């Protein structure tokens, strides 16, 4: 129906065609999520040593 | 001028930037030793090409991209490879082993200590630009590094580049081509922990891609190489608008503007016309009403899904080749005439259009036949929520019984993330059929 | 990414110098340890069992233990014995008389400081270390018993890496002593807290298939060696040539085990070997048929958590997809619905030695109780009458060791009867 | 072999589809939840369309057209005649209806409007106010003054439909009783449209009467209407079902016509206008996994002969007699067609 803000140039064109109107986390906190699953990993993996030297 | 840096996370990021990185050289004239005997501008210049590629005084043309991955085997094919010569060693990183298709692998455990690297070969890259406009972060849903590592370097992104936007190429795993049976527990992970981070994000479905290979190249069974030529072809004709001279979409920021009036909701379906086997000796070049129509079929969709059981929230037309207005705006009447193009009350019917003269160009010895007209549609409609529900499913059926969540959590994860991430997912559900479904 | 191979006690070793002498032949590497195979495809990933020496020598990353020095003679006297690590021989003098206690307990301990040295030695060379490989009985003395031990110590050193196992499992069918379903419930307890894939390799199995199907009156171990070899090479085909599916450990065990301890995989082979190759869908329909299973459990008597084929050879890879799909969809009963897309396939161009094309089949399936349950009602006979106990408690073991070990092994089978039935 | 999984065990007609396929031998059933299936005999309401298609090496097939809902449902289906140049606001053979919101929330003032034009020239104007929240014979009123119309559809929560009421229906005798003619139409995957050769009606044991709208079983012919309230149930035939056999010899008999001319043939052009208008929205022509689906189309006929369509049901059920045939040939042309083993339909062509 209506064309709108038809620009050409050497390239190509582009062109608007409407038919019909309408009607984060700081470096610290992701610094902190990194070192809690890294302390929870040495935990498990201190749990298991323990477990070994029994 | 204003430069993207392209960012490629594992395997699957990697191996279809290569194909991009392949495909933008031919497109631009660039030789595999990086010269470009066109551009006469020795050492420097503010040209459309130059927001993908800076310039040594040697007359050199280096992508700004970065590859990363967690393991060295598929990044050392790149340095050994035809296009070796084109990107410089800081550009490559490699760690010693991967992420095992463990999102939480890729995130906590390994992605802790390469991240730093990364975010510094990354901020060498930006202190070459005059005026970065931001990111197109290439990776797979599925893999450990693709899922785990994207979504904390987007995280990162965000904190260290606030003002810049970030767009996704992410590959949705298919079980005819996926590698492990987690692949749901990765998606879900990592679009929950990206999903704020993300302006953009062109999701394709690898079963859709392959498809399309076999049907209509004829490819009997697709390799991941038939499948990143076709993919890097809807990429390229995304990315043509930055690279070339034009109106539409001249920056990162215009593709949120045109695409994604909801912010959540920023996953706009891409379809694409036509894919020709090169095989074929005798083809009729089809027309820019055929092109157009193909673009309202969900077997020419990178997601497949049904657009006519949802809403438009935008939609655009990318024509490459020899296309005049007048033939798509009598095509698009025709087209509205007789399919189901429902949009939102509150958005108005319509297309914005871009048209560049310049063909596609085919990989030579490649699976696509080269064609007078190509088009690429990307429309945001409500349909692709279809590929949420799937994914969800499948996560919610292994979930309920904890398979193979211990290995997860083994990597320092909180189980409380994955309902956490599920949760998240079901929101985004539920604001898609809000918007879409009376 | 290298795997560092253990084999120990007379088992252990038998079967680890034929999977050696099998893959070095799959690798074109000869007795000597020299290169002379035609394609690239067999030196992309050689160091992942193979060290390099000067003269492009190459070099297993083999050790081989024992309490006793006879079957290690045999080994370097053996086809590709001089192929070995001299110093990677590691030998006491004693045996350990078919006895977990002093495998485990005295026996072994004085020897396992010095196997840890060549371990460490192996390690300390590895650009990036995936984990271990372990062959063994469990129905002996040195492989069960002091394999079990090592197994603790290896993680308790490198807690971070993938152990895996190839464990025969005894059975009275070939036996060698009426105490093996001791020394193999002891076994399983630590099998089952200390490796993360253990490939269930049944001497039941292994005999009614060289009986029954490849009618061989008086099997011997040379003959169940035989399927062990093939099958051993099979499922190492993703970790040994280039590929996309479980091409590492870890990448397996993410793939096969959704809870840590039903780690134990059912393996399959076709055709079952001792002039014309078999169709696609011939392979397919022998892989899945519990004839061509080494463990001896029915998989219609439980379901698959997981599974993972390998086809080797050249064939239509449109045609497997066809046929893999086919075996599922029209037997989906047997797949958990609560796993989707369960089944992963593989497929690698080079056939193994003498045939055009194979087949190797991985189960998780919960059927593989079966095998626990047999041994545990062998257990259980002989441990109600504490028959022969005393051989252990001379040792310095309690009953209470057992009886904690039969617990843990009927919780492993009730376990999998959970699972089933979900 | 094939396999299906059922997902609706209310349904009276796809229970027997489903014995039907096991007695082949060559289908097997699964539970419900497994998705290696080729048939989905699939739930009624938010039948997950968006998980089909999408199983690597299985053809899959639902007994459903996503989107049909367009079809049946009172409120769409007036929405979807008034808007489809196809069907067109001059629609002949659809009674004037409107779409009526509740006032704790439209159409209202629209229908006034032509209720005023009625009542200015003499003319009938009674009317039905009915919805879909309306199970069997209850929410239904039959006024002739617009007031108790609205007044009570404000009474319920959920949107209604205000439609002309047919004054002058034909009427069966002896009896002199109003009925509906129920017709099994079956769109398989290639959107073949089937008209099953046998319809029924559902006929009133009670003799009209236009003076008592009050009275609502003269006036609906809905079968648990008549098996309740009315006191001549299975009087004049069984169940008050008049099959079409007997139906046509009367038109013979008493009117000197035939059930094919009289009012088959404007019930076929009816059924294919309504199904040809939604093709191009529920075709799944090209798409990744294929529908079929049986619809019940319900119709009135005027003294004059003239057929009007009352509406369309999406799951529908069967005559009693009715339902071997008709499941037979739901198994031989929807099923079969697709996945092919080792006519009672009348096809509807455009
Ligand atoms: N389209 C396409 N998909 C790929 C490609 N490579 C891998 N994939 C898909 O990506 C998923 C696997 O993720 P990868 O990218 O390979 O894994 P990764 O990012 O390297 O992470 P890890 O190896 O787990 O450390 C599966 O769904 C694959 O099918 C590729 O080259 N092209
Ligand atoms: N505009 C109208 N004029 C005359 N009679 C009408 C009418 N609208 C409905 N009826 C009568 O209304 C009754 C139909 O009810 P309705 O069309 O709402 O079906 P229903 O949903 O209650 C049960 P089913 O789905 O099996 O048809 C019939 O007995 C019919 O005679
Ligand atoms: N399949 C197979 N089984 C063996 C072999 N040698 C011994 N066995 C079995 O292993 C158990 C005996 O253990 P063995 O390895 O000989 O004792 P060890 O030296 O103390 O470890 C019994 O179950 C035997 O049946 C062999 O070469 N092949
Ligand atoms: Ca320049
Ligand atoms: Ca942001
Ligand atoms: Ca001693
Ligand atoms: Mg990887
Ligand atoms: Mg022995």
């Amino acid at each position: 129906m209506e064309v709108i803000e038809l620009n050409k140039c050497t390239s190509g064109q582009s062109f608007e065609v409407i038919l019909k109107p309408p009607s984060d986390p700081s470096l610290e906190e992701i610094q902190k999520k990194l070192e809690a699953a890294e302390e929870r990993r040495k935990y498990q993996e201190a749990e298991l040593l323990k477990h070994l030297a029994e | 001028m204003r430069e993207c840096i392209s960012i490629h996370v594992g395997q699957a990021g990697v191996q279809i930037g290569n194909a991009c990185w392949e495909l933008y050289c031919l497109e631009h004239g660039i030789q595999p030793d990086g010269q470009m005997p066109s551009d006469k501008t020795i050492g420097g210049g503010d040209d459309s090409f130059n927001t993908f590629f800076s310039e040594t005084g040697a007359g050199k043309h280096v992508p700004r991209a970065v590859f990363v991955d967690l393991e060295p085997t598929v990044i050392d094919e790149v340095r050994t490879g035809t296009y070796r010569q084109l990107f410089h060693p800081e550009q490559l990183i490699t760690g010693k082993e991967d992420a095992a298709n463990n999102y939480a692998r890729g995130h906590y455990t390994i992605g802790k200590e390469i991240i730093d690297l990364v975010l510094d070969r990354i901020r060498k890259l930006a202190d070459q630009c005059t005026g970065l406009q931001g990111f197109l972060v290439f990776h797979s849903f599925g893999g450990g590094t693709g899922s785990g590592f994207t979504s904390l370097l987007m995280e990162r992104l965000s904190v260290d580049y606030g003002k810049k936007s970030k767009l996704e190429f992410s590959i949705y795993p298919a079980p005819q081509v996926s590698t492990a049976v987690v692949e749901p527990y990765n998606s879900i992970l990592t679009t929950h922990t990206t999903l704020e981070h993300s302006d953009c994000a062109f999701m394709v479905d690898n079963e859709a891609i392959y498809d399309i290979c076999r049907r209509n190249l004829d490819i009997e069974r697709p390799t991941y190489t038939n499948l990143n030529r076709l993919i890097s072809q809807i990429v390229s004709s995304i990315t043509a608008s930055l690279r070339f001279d034009g109106a539409l979409n001249v920056d990162l920021t215009e593709f949120q503007t045109n695409l994604v009036p909801y912010p959540r909701i920023h996953f706009p379906l891409a379809t694409y016309a036509p894919v020709i086997s090169a095989e074929k000796a005798y083809h009729e070049q089809l027309s820019v009403a055929e092109i157009t129509n193909a673009c309202f079929e969900p077997a020419n969709q990178m997601v497949k899904c049904d657009p006519r059981h949802g809403k438009y929230m935008a939609c655009c037309l990318l024509y490459r080749g020899d296309v005049v207005p007048k033939d798509v705006n009598a095509a698009i009447a025709t087209i509205k005439t007789k399919r189901s193009i429902q949009f939102v009350d509150w958005c108005p019917t319509g297309f914005k259009v871009g048209i560049n003269y310049q063909p596609p160009t085919v990989v030579p010895g490649g699976d696509l036949a080269k064609v007078q007209r190509a088009v690429c549609m990307l429309s945001n409609t409500t349909a692709i929520a279809e590929a949420w529900a799937r994914l969800d499913h499948k996560f919610d059926l292994m979930y309920a019984k904890r398979a193979f969540v211990h290995w997860y959590v083994g990597e320092g994860m909180e189980e409380g993330e994955f309902s956490e991430a599920r949760e998240d997912m079901a929101a985004l559900e539920k604001d898609y059929e809000e918007v879409g479904v009376d | 990414r290298e795997i560092v191979h253990i084999q120990a006690g007379q088992c252990g070793n038998q079967i680890g110098a034929k999977f050696w002498e099998v893959i070095s032949d799959e690798h074109g590497i000869d007795p000597t340890g020299s290169y002379h195979g035609d394609s690239d495809l067999q030196l992309e990933r050689i160091n992942v069992y193979y060290n390099e020496a000067t003269g492009n020598k190459y070099v297993p990353r083999a050790i081989l233990v024992d309490l006793e020095p006879g079957t290690m003679d045999s080994v370097r006297s053996g086809p590709f014995g001089q192929i070995f690590r001299p110093d990677n021989f590691v030998f006491g003098q004693s045996g350990a008389g078919n006895n977990w206690a002093k495998g485990h307990y005295t026996e072994g301990a004085e020897l396992v400081d010095s196997v840890l040295d060549v371990v460490r030695k192996e390690s300390e060379s590895c650009d990036c270390l995936q984990g271990f490989q372990l062959t063994h009985s469990l129905g002996g003395g040195t492989g069960s018993g002091m394999g079990t031990l090592l197994i603790s110590k290896i993680r308790e050193e490198y807690p971070d890496r993938i152990m895996n196992t190839f464990s025969v499992m005894p059975s009275p069918k070939v036996s060698d002593t009426v105490v093996e379903p001791y020394n193999a419930t002891l076994s399983v307890h630590q099998l089952v807290e200390n490796t993360d894939e253990t490939y269930c390799i049944d001497n039941e199995a292994l005999y009614d298939i060289c009986f029954r199907t490849l009618k061989l009156t008086t099997p011997t171990y040379g003959d169940l060696n035989h399927l062990v070899s093939a099958t051993m090479s099979g499922v190492t085909t993703c970790l040994r040539f280039p590929g996309q599916l479980n091409a590492d450990l870890r990448k397996l065990a993410v793939n096969m085990v959704p809870f840590p301890r039903l780690h134990f995989f059912m393996p399959g082979f076709a055709p079952l070997t001792s002039y014309r190759a078999l169709t696609v869908p011939e392979l397919t329909q022998q892989m899945f048929d519990s004839k061509n299973m080494m463990a001896a459990c029915d998989p219609r008597h439980g379901r698959y958590l997981t599974v993972a084929a390998i086809f080797r050879g050249r064939m239509s890879m449109k045609e497997v997809d066809e046929q893999m799909l086919n075996v599922q969809n029209k037997n989906s009963s047997y797949f958990v619905e609560w796993i989707p897309n369960n089944v992963k396939t593989a497929v690698c161009d080079i056939p193994p030695r003498g045939l055009k094309m194979s087949a190797t089949f991985i189960g998780n399936s919960t059927a593989i109780q079966e095998l626990f349950k047999r041994i545990s009602e062998q257990f259980t006979a002989m441990f109600r009458r504490k028959a022969f106990l005393h051989w252990y408690t001379g040792e310095g073991m309690d009953e209470m060791e057992f009886t904690e070990a039969e617990s843990n092994m009927n919780d492993l089978v009730s376990e999998y009867q959970q699972y089933q039935d979900a | 072999m094939y396999t299906f999984v059922v997902r609706d065990e209310n349904s009276s007609v796809y229970a027997e589809v489903s014995r039907l396929l096991l007695a082949t031998g060559q289908w097997k059933r699964l539970r419900k939840d497994n998705p290696r299936f080729n048939l989905m005999l699939g739930e009624r309401n938010r039948l997950p369309f968006g998980r089909l298609g999408h199983e690597p090496g299985l053809v899959q097939l639902v007994n459903y057209y996503r989107g049909a809902d367009k079809l049946c449902r009172k409120a769409s289906l007036v929405k979807l005649i008034k808007t489809s140049p196809e069907l067109s606001e001059s629609c002949t053979w659809f009674p004037e209806s409107y779409v009526i919101y509740p006032t704790n929330l439209d159409e209202r003032e629209v229908f006034l409007a032509a209720y005023n034009r009625r009542r200015e020239g003499r003319e009938g104007n009674v009317w039905i106010a009915k919805s879909s929240a309306g199970a069997k014979g209850e929410g239904i009123l039959i006024s002739s003054e617009a007031s108790e119309l609205l007044d009570f559809i404000d009474e319920q929560g959920q949107v209604h439909v205000i439609q002309k009421y047919l004054e002058k229906p034909l009427l069966l005798e002896p009896g002199h009783r109003k009925f509906d003619i129920r017709s099994w139409v079956l769109v398989d995957h290639l959107y073949n449209i089937y008209l099953y050769r046998e319809g029924v009606l559902r006929t009133s044991s009670e003799p009209y009467n236009s003076a008592n709208f009050q009275d609502k079983t003269c006036h609906l012919t809905n079968h648990c209407i008549q098996k309740e309230y009315s006191k001549n149930y299975g009087r004049y035939e069984e169940g008050n079902e008049m099959f079409f056999e007997e139906f046509n010899q009367y038109l013979m008999d008493a009117l000197n016509t035939t059930l094919e001319n009289s009012i088959l043939l404007q019930i076929k052009h009816i059924i294919r206008s309504c199904l040809m208008c939604i093709e191009p929205a529920i075709s799944t022509k090209h798409l990744h996994y294929q529908s079929f689906q049986l619809f019940g189309f319900d119709f009135m006929v005027d003294e004059e002969l003239k057929v009007w369509l009352i509406e369309v049901n999406g799951a529908p059920a069967c005559a009693q007699k009715l339902y071997a045939e008709l499941c037979q040939g739901i198994v031989d042309v929807a099923i079969s067609s697709v996945f092919p083993l080792a006519s009672i339909f009348i096809k509807l062509h455009h």
